């Protein structure tokens, strides 16, 4: 119940989480509120990537200590932030709106994850997919390398029971060639 | 390079089902495939019958 | 194709006219003389000389054995993947359009939660300098 | 008139009757299949024996055209749109992943703001009955 | 309608070769089968 | 796809459930209220 349960939620998220440069670009954010919030959020994922490892996340990162509260005090700050609920957007204004943008920023570059709304720079953006594509390139020759081998592996392991069908396939068709040739057979033999 | 490797993906998958659930699928249908062998060759067979008994009796 | 009773491919395939299922005689005409014409799996009688048919495969045709390879076999692969890819894309879009939409949710309540924080960081402020100045004044 | 599921003409159109909803035969049962008889939209179970209802219309004319009145035009046509379709796969998928975690960074900064928005409660709290305190105290001229 | 009579049978299994998992190799072996049998077709009717 | 009164797309379509059986909204809604609730091609009773 400590541990956050946004992150309970798999939705798979980050190994690697950078304390230093999180906490620096928190402070770095001019506003004093949000500062405080991406501050606070930089020591979430610094507990989060510390005592909960992902396959693939380095061990031993050290956790943060936060102070212990109260969940009624907890329900207190979620009335006030649904006292200062607005009205709630249509879903399909939302899903007018994200077409919108689809349509201007189109399925690979809302699938690709660097595109900030503030990223106009050409060279960044050129930058961005040849390192998405060498990542690509790499997962493309890693595949082919496993799909090989298993390929392979299965290919050794079926060709004996590969190498029966096309000898059946031809005893099936020299019994039908007989079998015609022994019907015409029948019919000019009865006639005659 | 998206493309190929959802392609490949897929291929994979087809491969792994293959591993795990294709030698029965195998058998099965080479039985089938001898069945119908079995079904041509005995109606070979009854036609050569016929001619057989059509010539002894002739 | 499967034989009913047996399991297997019937010798002599004999179809069932009253239900259509696939039958082989000699099991059937075990079945019936020990069960008093009953069908199996069904309460139907069923009548041997006239309840009965067999099936005749007409050799025409050159027979494509049942292979993947074949065109037939290589359409229901092709409807059967995009049957799956299209569901999978469909499923995909559909948690996706939930996620947008609590998105939408999310930035809301995120710029009501910046509101209410700024509120609170400002009252918290007021409070702290007016705390000062009480404890100066009070010497 | 298109189906949901696929957003093209069914060949079997079926109609949901809870919702009143257009669907294609085999696609559907799929899906109950998979998803153990849930309706997609929604929650409720799908009766694919009574609650499906069949359409019987008139056979939709799509025209053949004469640049796919060939096999070679045919099979690049079928093998172009093949690819596009499993790369608008591919690529939901990408979108579906990164706004899954923007979203976790947004629920990151959200939970956050709420445990920022409880110390900051719980120092208004305190101060608040420090300063009660300490005019309680002090004589108010 | 009526002389028609179905039978009610299981799905007959035809078994996925090793090779042909990708969908190139799928559609290969489409090309190839189509060329054979267009062929056979072909050859059948000068031989007729 | 066509309607089976008219013969056109219907702009709000809907389905006679009994027979399954697409109609224009408007068009079935006055062939019932003319017929006294008789669907085309059927003599069953069918409610608009």
């Amino acid at each position: 119940r400590r541990r956050t349960q946004v992150m309970q939620r798999e939705l798979p998220r980050t190994a690697v989480v950078d304390i230093d440069a999180l906490l620096r670009a928190a402070d770095e954010i001019e506003d004093p509120a949000r500062a405080l919030v991406a501050r606070e959020a930089a020591l979430l994922m610094a507990h989060d990537a510390a005592k909960y490892p992902l396959p693939g996340a380095p061990p031993g990162v050290k956790p943060v200590e936060i102070p212990r509260f109260s969940d009624d005090e907890l329900a207190e700050a979620r009335l006030q932030i649904l006292m200062e609920m607005k009205e709630k957007p249509a879903p399909e204004v939302v899903h007018a709106i994200w077409n919108r943008r689809e349509e201007n920023l189109n399925a690979l570059r809302l699938g690709l994850g660097y595109y900030d709304s503030d990223s106009e720079d050409g060279e960044d953006d050129v930058a961005n997919i040849r390192a998405t594509l060498e990542a690509a390139l790499d997962r493309l020759m890693a595949s082919a390398e496993k799909g090989n081998k298993l390929e392979k592996k299965l290919n050794l392991h079926l060709g004996g029971y590969k190498n029966r069908a096309e000898m059946l396939r031809k005893k099936l068709g020299e019994a039908h060639a007989a079998l015609e040739k022994a019907r015409n057979a029948l019919a000019g033999f009865q006639v005659l | 390079a998206y493309t190929a490797q959802a392609y490949l993906s897929a291929r994979r998958a087809h491969l792994a089902l293959l591993d795990t659930h294709g030698k029965n699928a195998w058998l099965i249908g080479n039985w089938h495939l001898e069945g119908e062998v079995k079904a041509v060759e005995k109606e070979l067979a009854e036609t050569k019958r016929e001619i057989d008994r059509v010539s002894l009796a002739r | 194709m499967l034989c009913a009773l047996s399991g297997e491919i019937p010798e002599e395939p004999v179809v069932s006219k009253k239900t259509g299922v696939l039958f082989e005689k000699r099991l059937i005409l075990k079945y019936l003389e020990e069960h008093n014409n009953i069908e199996p799996g069904t309460t139907e009688e069923l009548d041997p000389e006239t309840d009965l048919l067999p099936i005749k495969t007409s050799r025409v045709v050159r027979p494509r054995p049942p292979n993947f390879t074949s065109i037939p076999s290589l359409l229901k692969a092709f409807q059967d993947e995009w049957d799956a890819l299209v569901l999978e894309t469909y499923t995909t879009r559909e948690q996706l359009a939930r996620v947008r939409e609590e998105l939408a949710t999310a930035l809301y309540q995120h710029d009501a939660a910046v509101r209410v924080i700024a509120r609170l960081t400002r009252e918290r402020d007021e409070a702290r300098e007016a705390l000062a100045r009480l404890t100066v004044t009070g010497a």
